[PDB]
RNA sequence: GGAUUUUUGGAGCAGGGAGCCACGCAUCGACCUGGUAUUGCAGUACCUCCAGGAACGGUGC
């Protein structure tokens, strides 16, 4: 696309199912409620996938920005 | 910072530098930046296994320095 | 002189496929086509992949935003 | 501030990176964060071409030239 | 080929590792004067050869005459004055 | 090969040279020996010491020598120290080291290299000289110890053995007692303890902080002791103390009371009715444990004790200093500090602008087109360039003749039509 | 021209061609090796070529000294406690000196890291069995007089002198 | 709001602090500054896998703190007022 | 700024303080702190009440901590739930 | 007051590094980042002695005049009083 | 005044077993024996090839 930046991409993905990988290898799937300037992230109906396998169903979750490796829409 | 001024004072002197990874670099300090970035020359490097090597020219990023040893020629900033 | 940010701007324009070296993790690297990026070197990658150097295995990701925290190094790949 | 690297411009260098990683190439440019552009880069050996190294992950550099 | 600060050696046993070759070369040639630097590569082109650079020119001439055909790692070395001036010499002169 | 006779000879000769040097020293300023000897007197009681009169008048026989300042006395004492080290070494190697046809045989080879034009007056002169820095008279130090510096051994507050700096230890002590009820003087009052240091301890002698402190302090006092008296054999003193430690304790703890019997030093901290139960207690599991854990500390305590005893005069001298400085005013304390400082750092032996280039109009970007599209940094510079060799060479060789009609030229083109207007 | 502290302090100091820190003590006419304390153990190499030293002795404890170039001097004897003051001595170049008897080379057996040894142009060289003697008495040497110590020579030196 | 301000009010309290490197610190706060650099007295400090050592004084770089365990008595609602 | 605390991801903390509800904090130390948020800030420093700390050592472990301050860098994740209920 | 560092200035100080080393030297200067200037500084690895009957000192190294970067500093305690010099 | 050089973290976690001695997996490097090619004027990641050897070194789990 004509330049698609970090910030708009993430904003487009609000209201959507996402999965976030953390640096530590945990993964969290849920609906992205919001993100902020520092790229802290809020998920609803979160699920946890560790070793790529469903571990725990967690609900509403804040992820501190420094933990994030990458975010994927899914 | 006061330590930074004392570092700049050691430019032109032989100094020792340990990195964050524990490699030990000894030689002449050519340039020291405000952020602790260090240009040195005619180095002896002593790795974590104990082995030595020789380098003509190096530059180490300030953040990745654990510490520096400076001459005692400087010790004599006593105001602070 | 080439400035590093500009190189990226070039990668962006070219749509060259890019391989990223991550910080303090050697066994995995990330790949994709830079669509956009920001002041923090955060990247938007398309049709992205996790590359396991040990397992020779690739994990398919699609639309990725990688935080710049992880960036060690940026290279281009012909594929 | 800028890093004082003009002296090293267009010289061949040996770069020690975190993770025990080492590459070699010609300095083509830099910014205030010490992010580098390195040309004809080689991973220590396999040729990777012109690359960007983020200053964050730069431990040490050594000139292979005078 | 006029006298030169640098001598060109060929007919060297190319099985010696590069860093060992250079260190023995330095040792052997130190007897005639300070050796400023040694250039030796193992490429196909350059293998079995080395350029030894001395601070003093008299040292280079003495080395050449005294070590002509000296057995080094099994072979008799052949020494000659280099065709050109060494980069290091040119920089040290001007 | 090498004739050992010559080597052993050279050795005895060098030894002679050194003895002669330190003897010359002891001669110019008898204090050097006297000082030393006096201290020695109180460590090895047998030592015979000179007549007091000699000591005072600073004389060895008839001539009374000039009194020297402390820094120099100490200096020369450390120099003599290294000299005695050399001597001991040579004496060692020497101990480890100790026909006609061959005579002519060698005398023949002596003909070797006849053309050796050179004057050789440097065997006994280079040695004699090696042990006797400046051009003529600036530094008392011999070439042998030319890089010997006391300030790298003594701090300024110690004044080359005059005082011992205990303020630092007062700090550490405050850190040890976990309060501030303790003043420098009360701390010194504590040190004085060193039977008292054993039966009236500042803290419980099984306390960690305390034992650590005591270790550091002990070490300091000892190093200070030998530092301030180079001339006395350190090893001798060490061994003396060690033997006193081992032999004095074993029979009765050396510490005996007519009431409580025999006390144990450091490890147990208990008395004992008779020597009998005392001996059969030195094999018990308790005493084994303690003597096996608290050995180093007990020994260090003991050293602190005996070394502080040997330094009673310095301890008193310093305590005095403390009280003085304490009773000073501001100006007084300042001037005194000045004095200590001077004593410390004294010889041991006395004899453009932009605001102007912008105003002037320079360092401003400009270019001449006719000259190599050259750059000029000032407008005044341009007139000079016009009345110039190269500028006129470009004109005249261009076919545009020189001097004053063409002055305002910039580009090559216009002056061509101007020159067509000329001719 | 005594080897003095002052002498060492004004001496050319540089990184040599084989990338080691070397101190230049050439051509001073030094007769006796002494006062090395002042180098502060900061050199990988020390060049004592073209001097008048008689005995390789007198060194302080120098942990970093790995290369000793002692060309054109008058070395006729080697000190006995060399490993105690030079533990990592790896290369010793003694070309053109005065060692005459095989037994005078005996003190080199105690230098555990000694790997490069050069004794050319010394009278001792022409003594019968000089090479085999060095190989058996200083087995830690891998290159002797710029020639590889080979297995066959080791075995041959094991027979003779066994 | 700025919670370091809250910590700066805790002079003369005794606390237990757990460090990032696992070390445990029990002592009386003499001062917290704006960088959360914390200073204490009468300190019993237990590095992970040691027996405690007692120090009359200890000064911690703020970043190395994991968390403070506060006195149960502490009246938080008072301290949270500005 | 309040708006960003109110509606942004930190509203999780803002909501927990207002309702006096429980939250589980996954923590860098591999420990989890379960309790109520008395206060929080940008960095996710927090003052916590009725904290149940849980971890593992395999053996699970826990311990009660009435009053405590958490430096926010140690935060990995903060979870709001039907936990308080 | 700002004094909490300035108080200990000139004193002998025991400083603990992030890898777990012990640097003991004379605390002469600091700054915003807590970069420290340590005169007559030694490094210890194995122990900080409290009169360990076996020995007090193993793996001690004399360093001299040291500038330590604050990034890698953990903590400091008073080791001994100022040397007078 | 939490976005690369310091203070709002890239940290976290994994070693005993067998009879003083010895050790799983992956990657890279010289490296050591034989034999074999190459005789070439340079400025260097590295450097012939063929067969055999690694009770070798470093990093990660």
């Amino acid at each position: 696309s004509l330049p698609l930046n970090p910030k708009p991409f993430l904003n487009g993905l609000t209201g959507k199912p996402v999965m976030v990988k953390l640096k530590w290898g945990m993964e969290y799937k849920g609906y992205l409620v919001s993100v902020d300037g520092y790229m802290n992230m809020q998920l609803a109906n979160t699920e946890e996938y560790i070793d790529g396998a469903l571990s725990g169903h967690l609900g509403e979750v804040l992820i501190r920005c420094n933990n994030v490796l990458y975010i994927r829409g899914v | 910072g006061v330590p930074i001024k004392v570092l700049h004072e050691a430019e032109g002197h032989i100094v020792t530098c340990e990195t964050n990874t524990g490699e030990v670099y000894r030689g002449k300090l050519i340039e020291a930046e405000d952020n602790m970035n260090c240009q040195m020359s005619n180095i002896t490097v002593t790795y974590r296994d104990g082995r030595v090597a020789q380098l003509e020219q190096v530059y180490i990023r300030g953040s990745k320095i654990r510490f520096l040893i400076l001459p005692d020629m400087l010790k004599n900033m006593l105001k602070s | 002189m080439v400035q590093p940010i500009n190189l990226i701007f070039r990668y962006l324009q070219n749509r060259s496929r890019i391989q990223v070296w991550l910080y303090e993790q050697v066994n995995m690297r990330i790949e994709g086509c830079i669509i956009g990026f920001d002041e923090y070197m955060n990247l938007v990658l398309d049709d992205a992949e996790e590359i396991h150097s040990k397992t020779k295995s690739r994990k398919q990701l699609g639309r990725i935003m990688l935080k710049g925290d992880n960036i060690t190094l940026l290279q281009s790949v012909s594929n | 501030h800028p890093p004082e690297l003009k002296k090293f411009m267009d010289k061949k260098l040996s770069l020690k990176l975190n993770g025990g990683r080492h590459v070699q190439g010609i300095l083509r440019g830099f910014d205030p964060f010490m992010n580098l552009v390195i040309d004809e880069c080689v991973e220590m050996q396999n040729n990777i071409g012109m690359v960007v190294i983020r200053g964050n992950s730069i431990i040490m550099l050594e000139a292979l030239e005078r | 080929i006029r006298p030169n600060h640098t001598i060109y050696i060929n007919n060297m046993n190319d099985k010696i590792k590069k860093e060992e070759l250079k260190r023995s070369l330095y040792a052997l040639f130190s007897q005639f004067g300070h050796v400023v630097d040694i250039v030796a590569l193992k490429t196909m082109k350059m293998r079995g050869q080395a350029f030894v650079i001395f601070k003093e020119l008299g040292s280079s001439t003495n080395a050449l005459r005294q070590l002509q055909g000296f057995p080094f790692y099994g072979k008799p070395m052949r020494i000659q004055y280099a065709k050109t001036d060494s980069d290091i010499i040119s920089k040290m002169r001007g | 090969m090498e004739t050992i006779l010559e080597q052993q000879r050279r050795y005895h000769e060098e030894k002679e040279r050194l003895m002669d040097v330190m003897a010359k020293e002891m001669l110019t300023k008898k204090s050097t020996l006297r000082d030393q000897i006096n201290s020695d007197h109180r460590t090895r009681a047998m030592q015979d010491r000179y007549m007091e009169v000699s000591g005072n008048l600073r004389d060895l026989y008839d001539d009374k020598d000039g009194l020297r300042k402390e820094e120099l006395n100490a200096i020369s004492g450390p120099n003599e120290f290294a000299e005695f080290y050399n001597r001991l070494k040579q004496i060692k190697e020497f101990h480890r080291k100790h026909f006609e046809e061959l005579l002519k045989a060698r005398e023949n080879p002596s003909e070797e290299a006849q053309n050796l034009v050179e004057f050789t007056d440097e065997e006994g002169y280079g040695r004699y000289l090696d042990l006797h820095y400046i051009n003529l008279k600036a530094s008392e130090k011999l070439d042998y110890i030319t890089y010997l510096s006391i300030f790298d051994q003594l701090f300024d507050i110690p004044k080359e053995r005059k005082n011992a700096e205990y303020k630092r230890y007062l700090e550490m002590l405050l850190e040890y007692l976990q309060d501030y009820t303790d003043r420098v003087k009360p701390l010194q009052d504590q040190n004085e303890l060193f039977e008292k240091k054993w039966e009236n301890g500042t803290f419980p002698g099984w306390p960690k902080e305390t034992s650590s402190a005591l270790t550091h302090a002990g070490a300091h006092l000892d190093l200070s002791a030998f530092s301030s008296w180079e001339e006395l054999a350190s090893l001798g003193l060490d061994r003396l103390k060690s033997a006193l430690l081992a032999l004095g304790l074993k029979c009765g703890g050396t510490l005996e009371e007519r009431a409580q019997r025999l006390f144990s030093t450091k490890g147990k901290s208990l008395e004992s009715l008779d020597t009998s139960l005392f001996a059969k207690n030195p094999k018990s599991k308790g005493t084994k444990r303690d003597t096996e854990r608290n050995k180093d500390i007990a020994f260090l305590e003991a050293q602190i004790y005996e070394y502080v005893e040997i330094l009673g005069e310095q301890r008193h001298l310093t305590h005095e200093n403390v009280q003085r400085k304490q009773a000073r005013t501001g100006e007084e304390r300042e001037e005194e500090e000045e004095e200590q400082i001077s004593e410390s750092e004294s010889e041991d032996e006395e004899n453009i602008p932009y605001w102007l280039y912008k105003l002037h109009g320079l360092n401003i970007n400009y270019n001449c087109e006719i000259c190599g599209n050259y750059t000029y940094r000032g407008p005044k510079a341009f007139q000079r360039h016009f009345a110039e060799w190269r500028h006129a060479h470009g004109m005249r060789c261009l076919g545009i003749p020189n001097t004053a009609h063409f002055a305002n030229v910039t580009q090559i083109e216009d002056a061509v039509s101007l020159w067509a207007k000329l001719k | 021209v005594k080897l003095t502290a002052e002498l060492i302090e004004q001496a050319a100091q540089y990184t040599n061609a084989v990338r080691d820190r070397e101190l230049d003590l050439r051509g001073y006419k030094i007769p006796v090796i002494e006062n090395l304390g002042a180098t502060l153990d900061q050199f990988d190499a020390i060049d004592f070529s073209d001097n008048e030293i008689r005995k390789l002795d007198g060194f302080p404890l120098l942990r970093r000294l790995k290369t000793l170039l002692v060309n054109n001097n008058r070395i006729c004897r080697i000190g006995e406690g060399l490993d105690q003051a030079l533990p990592c001595l790896t290369e010793l170049i003694l070309t053109n000196n005065s060692l005459v008897e095989l037994g005078d080379l005996d003190p080199l057996a105690s230098l555990k890291s000694l790997t490069y040894l050069s004794i050319l142009r010394n009278p001792v060289t022409n003594k019968k069995h000089y090479r085999l003697y060095v190989i058996y008495k200083v087995p830690q040497v891998r290159v002797l007089d710029f020639q590889k110590v080979k297995l066959k020579e080791r075995q041959e030196a094991e027979k003779m002198f066994k | 709001m700025k919670l370091v301000r809250f910590l700066m009010k805790l002079s003369h309290e005794t606390v237990t602090i757990e460090l990032k490197n696992g070390t445990q610190v029990h002592g009386t706060i003499t001062g917290v500054d704006v960088s959360m650099n914390t200073h204490l007295k009468a300190v019993k400090m237990t590095l992970k896998n040691r027996e405690p050592v007692q120090l009359e004084t200890l000064s911690i770089r703020g970043n190395n703190i994991r968390y403070f365990i506060l006195p149960d008595s502490l009246p938080l609602d008072t301290l949270l007022v500005d | 700024e309040e708006e960003e605390f109110n509606t942004g991801p930190l509203s999780v903390l803002t909501q927990s303080v207002k309702n006096n509800t429980q939250v589980l904090i996954n923590c860098r130390n591999n420990k989890k702190l379960l309790g109520r948020v008395k206060a929080f800030d940008r960095h996710c420093n927090m003052v916590l009440e009725n904290v149940k700390e849980m971890w593992t050592e395999p053996v699970n472990k826990d311990r009660y901590i009435s009053k405590m301050f958490l430096r926010g860098d140690s935060v990995i994740v903060v979870l709001r739930n039907p936990l308080i209920a | 007051k700002s004094s909490k560092m300035l108080q200990h200035i000139d004193y002998r100080m025991r400083c603990i590094l992030q890898d777990g080393r012990i640097f003991i030297g004379t605390f002469k200067a600091f700054d915003k980042h807590m970069n420290l200037i340590l005169c007559d500084c030694d490094e210890f690895r194995k122990i900080k002695p409290k009169n360990s009957k076996q020995a007090e000192r193993e793996e001690k190294r004399v360093l001299g005049l040291v500038l330590l970067r604050g990034e890698n500093l953990v903590s400091m305690t008073v080791e001994g009083p100022p040397p007078k010099d």
